[PDB]
């Protein structure tokens, strides 16, 4: 899901 | 108890940045039923009215809202990015993107024209990686971005995953 | 760490009923900045269009909205509560209250005529106290409910605390 | 203030 994809990027960025 | 599970969630929330908080709030809105969404729509309206009735935020909110949807302003920031101040300009793009209104094609195009350049610059390490990932986070869940726009952007997401 | 903090919050949320989810989401919105509120406003306008575009939830959503704001439906329900079906009617009121539109005075009046009767009924144990506590919770933070309304309802809240 | 009032009613029911 695009929302899951977004949480992964936000995960990496933390 | 409730006041203890609520306090846990509020604590982790205040440990999040504005992008992180907004993305999670979007996820939580998906775990809600129509009545709740409508109640929150009215509540956001009250909060927005209050924010615009105080000097601590009124001018700051009106200008960012207009700038984010102004094709002339955005085109000038793009023109300014290619040359320099890329980092600063991307922070500004990250703060304005949440305000992009669904249906404003003129502004959306300029936005989708900078992300590719921002992606290429992260792969040369001209600009920070977290900023472009934050911007991409919004683009993936943005109510203004179409599935067709997301397809054209996947070619750039892989480089960030 | 982030995906984990979010999985914690998401779980505590799904362990919550709609009223707890809506009240907490209301409080978290007060910890957001203007650009975030606008994004969530546009986001709900997609999730709301989403519900009203799929049989699964379209009709139920359209109906509870009209019913919650139709003085004719609400008056007919108050006339039936007095008599019986109190617990089921109170559940219907709790399900409909969040959809009360700010500015709908006719509808608001009927909601505020029923709340007294229901607090008196909870004191005689005719109806579960939990339901009335959830109704008053929405009433305390409701954009459609004024400060005057709240002061006039304060006599009935003391008993609920 | 009414927000905390509500949080209590919801926790009472807790």
């Amino acid at each position: 899901d695009e929302l899951q994809q977004a949480m992964r990027l936000l995960n990496a960025a933390s | 108890l409730f006041c203890e599970q609520v306090t846990t969630v509020t604590n982790l929330f205040e440990k999040w940045n504005d992008c992180e908080r907004t993305v999670v709030m979007y996820a939580l809105l998906k775990r809600l039923r129509y009545p709740s969404l409508k109640f929150l729509q009215y509540s956001i309206d009250s909060n927005l009215t209050q924010n615009l009735g105080t000097s601590q935020t009124n001018l700051s909110s009106v200008v960012i809202d207009i700038n984010a949807n102004n094709p002339v302003y955005l085109q000038n920031l793009l023109n300014a990015y290619k040359t320099a101040r890329k980092e600063d300009i991307l922070h500004e793009v990250l703060n304005m993107l949440p305000l992009l209104k669904p249906g404003n094609e003129e502004a959306k195009l300029i936005y989708l024209t900078l992300i590719p350049v921002a992606v290429k610059d992260t792969m040369q390490q001209i600009v920070p990686t977290e900023l472009v990932q934050q911007i991409f986070s919004y683009l993936l869940i943005h109510p203004a971005i179409t599935s067709e726009d997301r397809r054209s952007l996947n070619i750039w997401l892989r480089h960030l995953e």
